[PDB]
RNA sequence: GGCACCACCAGGAGUGGAGCCUGCGGCUUAAUUUGACUCAACACGGGGAAACUCACCAGGUCCAGACACAAUAAGGAUUGACAGAUUGAGAGCUCUUUCUUGAUUUUGUGGGUGGUGGUGCAUGGCCGUUCUUAGUUGGUGGAGUGAUUUGUCUGCUUAAUUGCGAUAACGAACGAGACCUUAACCUACUAAAUAGUGCUGCUAGCAUUUGCUGGUAUAGUCACUUCUUAGAGGGACUAUCGAUUUCAAGUCGAUGGAAGUUUGAGGCAAUAACAGGUCUGUGAUGCCCUUAGACGUUCUGGGCCGCACGCGCGCUACACUGACGGAGCCAGCGAGUAUAAGCCUUGGCCGAGAGGUCUGGGAAAUCUUGUGAAACUCCGUCGUGCUGGGGAUAGAGCAUUGUAAUUGUUGCUCUUCAACGAGGAAUUCCUAGUAAGCGCAAGUCAUCAGCUUGCGUUGAUUACGUCCCUGCCCUUUGUACACACCG
């Protein structure tokens, strides 16, 4: 009903994080990346980003329709008044997202750790990432737990542009002997940023000298 | 009911958008010759939490302090109905929410 | 202490090695002319260089100095 | 990975892996009665 | 679970025609605010579906997700004796956007 | 060799000595659930437990044991039940009692499922610690057969592996620094009836000089943005000038300045690691245990508070730089509701108080609220006295919250008025709006803050130095260690 400014915006933050979850859980196998909520009049557009929007739209459409009805039962929402999208990641390889989930699928599947590890630091790199660093711990047939980091590339760690440039996601895969947590750690390239900065605050770029011309003595030239 | 004095609460997270919105809005109501009062910008409220950094109850004592910055902002305009509620789907914005009240 | 960094260091004596005539030993004309020559992410790292480079400067005209 | 052995494979076989994935990928990007009413109809 | 008739099928016939069924997890609520009946009747009579694969369940921020399988369509097709109409409206084919 | 108020020097406030609050051990217990034990366990698990919480104890219910079978089963597989007994109970729990419902379901098999049950020495994640110390790494080149080494260093300097410089190294990366948030400046922009002001309408009191204090003002359909708010910017970069220095990095003084300790303060924070702590945060988990007389869940009552004792974080105080009694009277950070399950509550009226009642405002720069807070200051009483310091312990009474206050939730009134007369050996924190007082708000929260997280009022003494103690880092060195001295 009558709800204050502060626990309104508190609402739509905490409808939005009960909501990503909800996607994390059912869309796991597709590559779920993130959700987007975009409010407008008489309509709440929401936008999924999953690797595949397959999986999502599927059977004519079935799943996704199927899958807008459970959200319209559980926040009394009126049926038209919520519309849901499936739009495609555009760059897979720069979503950690994705690349944290392909790799627990590959690892439920029993490929080599190395198999498997080296499989997203190529995959980071190719789309484009300035870097990637991989950890992957828990236990694997040896009683006694272990973690492993796989780097490549530049990373920067401390500081705001962590916040800007990085996009991180952890994971725990479900083995037959315990658990297995994942942390994929991807710093996308500052110059294709478009909307933040577009470059790392320590970096200098000097112009060049446009000096070298020949001076002559004082003539005048009319127009 | 026609031309009246109108008021439009902004209120959002980021001031971005926020400005955008108050600034394209301020724009239309100057090529439009509509009399103005606004942007007001209202004292930013800091929503803080701040609980313990250890899920369990060991370690030494550090906290997290956590903030929520809102930003709110009111912009009043003497025009009719039918012109602000227009204008106010042309400066649309997913962060901004837009409240009119007469 | 006022120690300046590497990032400001080497980032300033570049400018006199390549700016050097456009340059002066006056701060605030020197401060302004760097926004124009470089591409300074933050403007606090903008006056520092410019500051550095302006003591440079003035060292230049004592006498002869090492790294440009 | 605990060996000379299938890290080599892990980072070669690995490989392989990713280079089929971004041109698969890449190829995938560039070609880019009702039931309400028979519990009404009792009349 | 011992569900009356008559209660289990208010519940046959939420999970069918809007095909999805919310329930929040709370045994001694009065009413689930979509089945005439009481909620553990509906958490309950849906674990048994998805028990004998006719739903999938999915469970987050103490709330059930009941969705109905393609499987299920047809379970509800005869024992319910109904017409032979199918479609609930999750399936009704309204189709995507693009 | 070097750094450091989790080290010291000069000092300040102390703690340890008293009473009490609270945590830990112990003792006790029907149970007094449990984790943690140097820093980095002990006002810590946001753990301020009447019920719940709850895991403990003494008892009583339910299946909320899905599903494939087999058995039973309409001539009824089973569920609910008045009355009496029974029970703590108006629990059909069970027992006499015959009624009701109808294949949902009862028994056995498998299979489940649920566990604040065990294992944090099987794990994920998170967090703490080494350590926020300043450390770490590769390319080419040099040395070595190699593992490796140099680069990564004599010296000076810095908060800093941060810089100068020396240089078989050169040029770099992470970390540091940059970065981000906040506080301090802007009569220079942009506006503000949810902010303020001068004028102006209308209007009050005091001396009449036209002055001095106000109220009113959401139509005065005014003027302005200095104070208030916040967005775009500007502003500090050690700027200029003196000293020292390898005339280098720098450092110390002045001047200007809002700001010249990284401008003050924080957030983030590298390469690896610990059997550090949590499965008592998770519908996070592997395995073990239990799964119908439950170790699940629920109901009642008790306990987590229990008291010969040892220890830790603190609060009151030991008086006169003070207690009371009147009077003066100033902040900032914040929070706040609807057919609820009841929020912040002014203003009026009762009541010594605590508290009660009637209206109204506020989903909030609007109202609570200028939160008229406390220390503080003035004027009085007291007069070195276990005194009017101090307020335990206890008796009697009055209200609030809550189903429920007994083992007093808390508040108020009268009475009792205890140790304590400045604290041994030891030991903690701290360098400027800082320490110390002093309160207020938010969290827990129906009630309860001697607790934390912040905020502001008043506001110092003493260094601005060192390795003497203590801890850590580096270099050299020894090693029969490498699961690395818990060897
Ligand atoms: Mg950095
Ligand atoms: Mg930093
Ligand atoms: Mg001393
Ligand atoms: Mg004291
Ligand atoms: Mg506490
Ligand atoms: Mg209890
Ligand atoms: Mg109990
Ligand atoms: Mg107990
Ligand atoms: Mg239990
Ligand atoms: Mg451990
Ligand atoms: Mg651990
Ligand atoms: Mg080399
Ligand atoms: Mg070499
Ligand atoms: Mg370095
Ligand atoms: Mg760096
Ligand atoms: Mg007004
Ligand atoms: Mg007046
Ligand atoms: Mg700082
Ligand atoms: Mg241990
Ligand atoms: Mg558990
Ligand atoms: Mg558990
Ligand atoms: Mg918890
Ligand atoms: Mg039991
Ligand atoms: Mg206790
Ligand atoms: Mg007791
Ligand atoms: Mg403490
Ligand atoms: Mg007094
Ligand atoms: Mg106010
Ligand atoms: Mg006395
Ligand atoms: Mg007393
Ligand atoms: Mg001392
Ligand atoms: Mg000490
Ligand atoms: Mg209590
Ligand atoms: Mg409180
Ligand atoms: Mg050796």
């Amino acid at each position: 009903a009558i709800l204050s400014k502060k626990k309104k915006l508190v609402a739509d933050g905490v409808f939005y994080a009960e909501l990503n979850e909800f996607f994390t859980r059912e869309l796991a196998e597709q590559g779920y990346a993130g959700v987007e909520v975009r409010k407008t009049p008489s309509k709440l557009e929401v936008i999924v980003k999953a690797s595949n929007t397959q999986g999502v739209l599927g059977e004519q459409g079935r799943r996704i329709h199927e899958l807008t009805s459970l959200i319209v039962k559980r926040f009394k929402l009126s049926p038209e008044g919520i519309a849901i999208y499936a739009e495609r990641v555009e760059e897979r390889g720069l979503s950690a997202a994705v690349q944290a989930e392909a790799l627990k699928a590959k690892l439920l599947s029993g490929l080599p750790i190395r198999r498997a590890a080296y499989g997203v630091l190529r995959f980071a790199m190719g789309a484009g990432a300035k870097g990637v660093e991989v950890v992957i711990s828990g236990k694997l047939r040896a009683a006694r737990a272990k973690s492993q980091k796989y780097a490549d590339g530049f990373m920067i760690h401390s500081g705001q542009p962590t916040r800007d440039f990085i996009d991180i996601a952890i994971r725990h895969v479900l083995m037959r002997q315990g658990v297995l947590g994942i942390k994929v750690k991807i710093m996308k390239d500052p110059a294709a940023n478009r909307f933040g900065p577009r470059a790392l605050p320590d970096a200098v770029k000097i112009a060049e000298a446009k000096d070298e011309d020949e001076v002559i003595p004082a003539p005048t030239v009319k127009s | 009911q026609q031309i009246h004095k109108i008021r439009i609460t902004l209120t959002s997270t980021k001031v971005k958008q926020l400005e955008n919105v108050s600034a394209n809005i301020i724009r239309n109501a100057a090529q439009y010759n509509i009399v103005k009062k606004g942007p007001v910008r209202m004292p930013t409220k800091v929503l803080k939490i701040t609980t313990r950094k250890t899920p369990n109850g060991e370690g030494s004592k550090t906290w997290d302090a956590y903030e929520m910055r809102i930003h709110k902002r009111v912009i009043d305009l003497q025009a009719p109905a039918s012109t602000v509620k227009r204008i106010t789907q042309i400066t649309i914005e997913p962060g901004v929410d837009v409240e009119v009240t007469i | 202490g006022r120690v300046r960094t590497k990032t400001v260091k080497r980032a300033s004596k570049v400018l006199i090695e390549r700016f050097y005539p456009k340059l002066t030993l006056d701060f605030e004309t020197n401060k302004r002319l760097t926004s124009e020559i470089a591409v300074i992410q933050s403007k606090r790292l903008r006056n520092k260089i410019a500051g550095y480079t302006t003591h440079l400067m003035k060292r230049i005209q004592k006498g002869p100095v090492r790294g440009i | 990975g605990q060996s000379d052995k299938r890290e080599l494979e892990g980072e070669v076989e690995g490989t392989e892996d990713a280079e089929a994935e971004l041109e698969a990928e890449a190829e995938e990007n560039d070609e880019s009665y009702l039931a309400e009413l028979e519990l009404s109809k009792q009349e | 679970m011992l569900i009356p008739k008559e209660d289990r099928k208010k519940i046959h016939q939420y999970l069918f025609q809007e095909g999805v069924v919310v329930a929040k997890k709370d045994f001694n609520q009065p009413k689930h605010d979509e089945i005439d009946t009481r909620n553990l009747f509906v958490i309950k009579a849906l674990q048994s579906l998805t028990s004998k694969g006719y739903v999938k369940t999915q469970f987050s921020w103490q709330y059930y997700y009941y969705t109905l399988t393609d499987e299920g369509v047809e379970f509800l097709r005869t024992e319910l004796n109904i017409p032979e109409g199918i479609l609930p409206l999750t399936r009704l084919k309204n189709a995507p956007a693009e």
